[PDB]
């Protein structure tokens, strides 16, 4: 009974509460659990919901309170496989343009997340004021080439997230004269070339387009993010080695 | 169970292995040719642990404790119940995590992302080898690596340790340490900034990256940057990780004598090994 | 050669950012350093600028002064010589008080009475330093997460150099300021006290610096893996969950049959790290006051 044989017993205690504690703090988005058919699932694990909490978000773009009714408000495109839980859900149709599997995306905001200012995060640098780029190969007027090895346009502009100055796309000019955006973290910026694994040649009409040309919103960041990181699982018919 | 969001990334497809045959989950966890080869490995190893448990006449985990084959028995087999058995399992827990790392390989497949954590786990994977495989097979005896035990190895590290005198002396021991307080540190600053930003003193907005990038620059005169802190973390981890099989894979190998002794170097050059007065003469 | 973004591929550079005012007294903040492009393959190329108050100029003082105070006895411990000074540096050291001079301030200056001068400088730069990292969240209006965070860390530093002599009776007890000498007294400390691997703080110290860097590893590896859906904008994915938050948590849940929130993570990590230091400062205050062999403690109160 003395006091390190205390103080440990009562940390053993702490802890469990202090995992309780970050157990329900990690449940404010996804829950409550459901079956595949999106019914409330019967078993929900031994950690209760906890107290909703209510973020201000600035620029009067309202509130967030979570834990809260919770839909994917979008149809997502899949049917089972199986007379049971628990098996893949097959692509009623073309997954890329359905936005399924590694070419999911989330509805989010329509609106492009601002900087602390309440100006837009990211702008192309032509509109952007006074941002150069500094460092590395400048891949602005590069050919473009995707993983079947032809080439699908050409670097025209490069957006730039300004509070934090770095590279977030890359403008890309197809041959009908409309542009894409591609994600910086997706392409390999070379001495000659930019070069794009994750699509071929021929799907690079097929990313979602965005409807300003001057900025891009949240909910066009994931589907064009999207549709690019799911071009490694589908477009792998065309990628060559 | 699945989660509000989940169905539509239930996709066929990413397996490196085995086509679609264990392409399915299980409850929450996803399976795979690699969610097999693991349940495998680590049933069999459970398996022989609590059998080694009973050769040893225990059944409790404070007790409980699969030593290697004694330094007699070299680079070679032994039988079970004095060796054999750590040398089984030891292949077991190998398969378990290759395994688990090949799963989540599979895993981060199927979901269109990178191979980022696998990668990281890989460094882990590295450490334990090192001590229970490349140490060992450099120094000539399965004997010289560490027992499976709860603080029978911590035995193994003292004992280990101060053969060498006082280990702190070995230097990149030294650099080893300074990655795992730096990447705490890290940790516990970065694991604030961000919960200080989303909130904020009550009644207050959210604050923005902005925020972030200021109250640091505020702060120390700098940021790293959002990207920045996870490229680092990232950083102090695997660096931690791998000074740490380093400080250890050259110790019994290409330095056997005492850690403290190898500062000599330094003291010993030429220009001020004889100069009178401080510590040294 | 898939590209992994731990390296930038192209920097981008535009005016320098004087960063958001809310309450802060701009008279203070600075003007902005140069631009390390070397920094920028990293992170942020922009040094500067940063805020000194008279808090801050005064920590910044006496943080130098602790650090001069020691240097000016490794200056003399090398007989003023240039050449000793660099040949033994790692193993001058200014020790504190013998255990005869108690808890006073009575000690010769030569003995300890110097190493006392260091300390109070020391006590001074890091508490004020600390509220420094208050009233910098303060003006901005962020919560006060880095403030108590560092506050756990001074728990242990606490412990060791003032708390723990305090109630042992004597300053002798204290870390001495020195690079080989202070990893000595970490050596001895254990084996006085019947090896700290046998202070079951001292285990779970270890637990969470080993799991700070399993947790910081899988974070920051699950980050970059989904930074292709601009995963590290963490604040707006809370706000705003997107794909790239929910492939992570589902990267997790698939692996392990669990997971994290966008912002839930972050008070794992906080928690993690923040608790290396809270039970090791415990497991040190414990030894010598309380438990004089951890061992023998060890065979009793199993
Ligand atoms: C936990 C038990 C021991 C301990 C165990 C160890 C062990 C074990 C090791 C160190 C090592 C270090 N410890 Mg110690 N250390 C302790 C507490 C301290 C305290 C303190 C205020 O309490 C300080 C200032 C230091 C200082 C140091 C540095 C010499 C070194 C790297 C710091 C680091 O990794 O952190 C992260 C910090 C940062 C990233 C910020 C940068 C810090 C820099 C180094 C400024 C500090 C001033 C420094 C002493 C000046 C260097 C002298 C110059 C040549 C003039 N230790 C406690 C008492 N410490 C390592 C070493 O290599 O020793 C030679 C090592 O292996
Ligand atoms: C008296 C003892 C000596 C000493 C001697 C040694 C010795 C001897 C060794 C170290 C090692 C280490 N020492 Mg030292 N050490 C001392 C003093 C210190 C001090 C200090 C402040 O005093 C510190 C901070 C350190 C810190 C360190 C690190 C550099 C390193 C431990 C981390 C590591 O290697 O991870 C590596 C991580 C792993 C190996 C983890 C493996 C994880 C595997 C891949 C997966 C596990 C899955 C498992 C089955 C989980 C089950 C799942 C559940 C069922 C769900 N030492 C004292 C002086 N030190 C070790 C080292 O460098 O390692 C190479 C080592 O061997
Ligand atoms: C890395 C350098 C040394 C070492 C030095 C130390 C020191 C020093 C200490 C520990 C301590 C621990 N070490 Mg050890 N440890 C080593 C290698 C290992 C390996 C391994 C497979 O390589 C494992 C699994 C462990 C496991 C453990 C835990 C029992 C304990 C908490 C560590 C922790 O939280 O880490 C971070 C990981 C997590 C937070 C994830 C959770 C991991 C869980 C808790 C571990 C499962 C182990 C389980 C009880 C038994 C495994 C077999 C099962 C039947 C399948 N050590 C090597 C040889 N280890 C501490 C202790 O209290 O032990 C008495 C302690 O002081
Ligand atoms: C052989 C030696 C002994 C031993 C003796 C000790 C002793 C003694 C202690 C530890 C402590 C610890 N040991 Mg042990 N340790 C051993 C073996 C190990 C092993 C191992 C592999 O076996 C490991 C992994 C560890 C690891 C650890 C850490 C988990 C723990 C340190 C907490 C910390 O983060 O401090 C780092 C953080 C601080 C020191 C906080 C200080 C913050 C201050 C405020 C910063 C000041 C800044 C200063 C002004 C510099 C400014 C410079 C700037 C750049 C401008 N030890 C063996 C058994 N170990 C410590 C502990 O808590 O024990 C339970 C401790 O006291
Ligand atoms: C518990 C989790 C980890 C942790 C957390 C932690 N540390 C923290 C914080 C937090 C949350 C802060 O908020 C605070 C901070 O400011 O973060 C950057 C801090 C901090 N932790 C620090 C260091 C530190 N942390 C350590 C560890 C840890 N702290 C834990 C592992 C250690 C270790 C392992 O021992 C150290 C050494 C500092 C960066 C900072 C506290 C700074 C402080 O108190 O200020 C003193 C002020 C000074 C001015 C002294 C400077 C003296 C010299 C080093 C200057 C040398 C310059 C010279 C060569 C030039 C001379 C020229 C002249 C002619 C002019
Ligand atoms: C690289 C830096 C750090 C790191 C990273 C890291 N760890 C990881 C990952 C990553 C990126 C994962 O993705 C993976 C994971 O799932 O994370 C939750 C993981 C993981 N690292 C873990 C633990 C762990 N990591 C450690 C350390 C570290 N991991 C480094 C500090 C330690 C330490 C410090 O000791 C431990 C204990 C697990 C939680 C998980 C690995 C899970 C796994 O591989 O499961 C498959 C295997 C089993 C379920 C059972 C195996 C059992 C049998 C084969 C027999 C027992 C083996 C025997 C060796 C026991 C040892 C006895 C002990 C008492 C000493
Ligand atoms: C977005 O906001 C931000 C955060 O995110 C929320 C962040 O938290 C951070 C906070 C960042 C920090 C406080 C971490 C700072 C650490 C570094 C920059 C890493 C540098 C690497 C080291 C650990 C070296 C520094 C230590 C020294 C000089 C002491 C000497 C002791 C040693 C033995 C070190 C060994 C060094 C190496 C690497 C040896 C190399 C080997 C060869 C010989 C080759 C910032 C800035 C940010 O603002
Ligand atoms: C922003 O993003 C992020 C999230 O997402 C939004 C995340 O969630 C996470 C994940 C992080 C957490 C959830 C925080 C807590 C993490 C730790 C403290 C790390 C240590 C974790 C453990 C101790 C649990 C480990 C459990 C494991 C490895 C498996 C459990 C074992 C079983 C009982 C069954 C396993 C089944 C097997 C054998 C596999 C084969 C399958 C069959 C059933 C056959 C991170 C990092 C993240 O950054
Ligand atoms: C080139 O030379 C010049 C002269 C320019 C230099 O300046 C070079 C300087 C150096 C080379 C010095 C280098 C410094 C070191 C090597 C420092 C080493 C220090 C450590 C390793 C720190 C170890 C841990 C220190 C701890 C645990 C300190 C605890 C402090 C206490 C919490 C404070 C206690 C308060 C006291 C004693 C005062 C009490 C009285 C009151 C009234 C409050
Ligand atoms: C069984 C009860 C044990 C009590 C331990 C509870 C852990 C405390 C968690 C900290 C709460 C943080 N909070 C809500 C103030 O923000
Ligand atoms: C140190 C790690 C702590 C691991 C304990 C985590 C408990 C897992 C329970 C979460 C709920 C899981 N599920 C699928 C039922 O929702
Ligand atoms: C003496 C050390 C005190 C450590 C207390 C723990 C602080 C961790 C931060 C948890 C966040 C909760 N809080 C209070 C800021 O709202
Ligand atoms: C916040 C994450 C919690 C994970 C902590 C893991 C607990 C490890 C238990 C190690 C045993 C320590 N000891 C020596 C007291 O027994
Ligand atoms: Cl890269
Ligand atoms: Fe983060
Ligand atoms: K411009």
């Amino acid at each position: 009974f003395d006091l390190a044989s205390l103080a440990i017993y009562s940390f053993w205690i702490f802890l469990a509460g202090l995992i309780y504690y970050l157990q329900t703090e990690n449940m404010r988005e996804g829950y409550p659990l459901e079956n595949e058919d999106g019914t409330p699932a019967a078993n929900q694990g031994p950690f209760p919901l906890p107290k909703p909490k209510t973020f201000i978000l600035p620029h009067g773009r309202g509130t967030l309170t979570v834990p809260g009714p919770e839909s994917e408000d979008r149809p997502i495109a899949l049917a089972r496989t199986a007379v049971s839980e628990g098996f893949p859900h097959a692509p009623t149709g073309d997954p890329m343009k359905d936005g399924v599997g590694p070419a999911s995306w989330v509805a989010r905001r329509d609106l492009p997340e601002l900087d602390g200012h309440g100006h837009n995060k990211i702008k192309p640098m032509k509109a952007a004021a006074g941002f150069h780029v500094s460092a590395g190969k400048n891949p602005i007027g590069l050919p473009v080439r995707g993983c079947d090895l032809e080439i699908a346009g050409k670097v025209v502009d490069i957006w730039v997230d300004i509070p934090e100055q770095m590279a977030r796309f890359l403008e890309v000019e197809l041959k009908d004269g409309s542009t894409r955006l591609l994600p910086m973290q997706m392409v390999k910026v070379q001495s000659n070339r930019v070069h794009v694994n994750a699509l071929s040649s021929d799907l690079f009409a097929g990313i979602p387009t965005i409807k300003s040309p001057t900025e891009v919103t949240l909910l066009e960041e994931d589907k064009i993010c999207g549709y690019v990181a799911g071009g490694l699982m589908y477009a792998a018919p065309k990628r060559k080695s | 169970a699945l989660l509000s969001f989940e169905r539509k990334y239930r996709v066929p497809g990413g397996t490196l292995v085995g086509g679609n045959l264990f392409d399915f989950w299980v409850g929450p966890f996803y399976v795979g040719f690699f969610g097999v080869a693991t349940f495998f490995f680590a049933a069999l190893g459970i398996i022989l642990i609590a059998w080694s448990a009973v050769l040893q006449g225990t059944w409790n985990p404070q007790l409980i404790s699969v030593y290697p084959p004694a330094l007699e028995y070299g680079l070679g087999g032994a039988p079970l119940a004095k060796g054999g058995l750590w040398q089984i399992i030891t292949i077991c827990a190998t398969g378990a995590f290759v395994s688990w790392a090949l799963r989540e390989v599979e895993i981060c497949r199927k979901l269109g992302i990178g191979y980022h954590i696998p990668f990281a786990f890989a460094f882990a994977i590295l450490a334990y080898l090192t001590l229970v495989l490349f140490r060992p097979v450099m120094m000539g005896a399965w004997g010289y690596a560490f027992p499976y035990g709860i603080w029978t190895h911590l035995d193994w590290v003292s004992n280990t340790g101060y053969t060498y005198g006082n280990f702190h002396y070995n230097p990149a021991h030294m650099i080893a340490h300074t990655f795992f307080f730096t990447n705490a540190l890290a940790l516990a600053l970065h694991g604030a900034l961000v919960l200080s930003a989303a909130n904020p003193e009550k009644g207050k907005e959210m604050r923005t990256p902005d925020h972030e990038d200021t109250f640091f620059r505020d702060l120390v005169g700098y940021s790293i940057g959002t990207l920045g802190i996870h490229r680092l973390g990232l950083l102090l981890s695997l660096s931690a990780v791998f000074f740490s099989a380093l400080c250890m894979i050259i110790t019994g190998t290409i330095w056997f004598d005492q850690w403290v002794d190898w500062w000599q170097w330094w003291v010993k050059l030429p220009w001020w090994a004889n100069i009178p007065g401080g510590i040294n003469g | 050669a898939e590209y992994q973004n731990i390296f930038t591929q192209v920097q981008v550079r535009g005016p320098a950012d004087l960063g958001m005012t809310e309450d802060v007294n701009l008279a203070n903040r600075s003007g902005v350093g140069p631009f390390s492009t070397l920094l920028g393959w990293f992170g942020n190329a922009q040094l500067g600028p940063i805020y000194l108050g008279s808090l801050g100029v005064l920590s910044l003082f006496s943080g130098l002064m602790w650090f001069f105070t020691i240097g000016i006895w490794f200056w003399y411990q090398a007989g003023w010589n240039p050449a000793v000074f660099l040949r033994d540096l790692f193993f001058f050291s200014l020790e504190p008080p013998a255990p005869e001079y108690g808890l006073s301030f009575a000690a010769p200056l030569k003995e300890g009475g110097l190493w006392l001068i260091a300390s109070f400088f020391m006590f001074v730069a890091v508490w004020s330093w600390w509220g420094r990292t208050y009233l910098r969240a303060q003006a901005l209006g962020m919560g006060k997460h880095t403030a108590w965070a560092f506050l756990s860390a001074i728990w242990l530093w606490m412990v060791l150099g003032f708390i723990r002599p305090i109630l042992m009776g004597s300053w002798s007890e204290a870390v001495p300021y020195g690079i080989f000498s202070h990893l000595d007294w970490t050596n001895n400390f254990s084996l006085v006290h019947g090896n700290l691997f046998y202070n079951p703080f001292h285990g779970l110290s270890i637990a969470f610096l080993y799991g700070s860097a399993l947790l910081f590893a899988m974070h920051g590896a699950t980050i970059l893996a989904v930074s292709r859906f601009g995963g590290e904008r963490e604040l707006e994915q809370i706000a705003d969950r997107g794909t790239a938050a929910e492939r992570a948590a589902l990267f997790w849940r698939w692996t392990m049959g669990f997971n994290a929130t966008m912002e839930g993570i972050h008070r794992w990590a906080i928690w993690m790290a923040v608790l290396v230091t809270l039970t090791g400062g415990i497991g040190i205050l414990l030894s010598g006051t309380v438990v004089d062999n951890w061992y023998v403690w060890g065979q009793n109160h199993g």
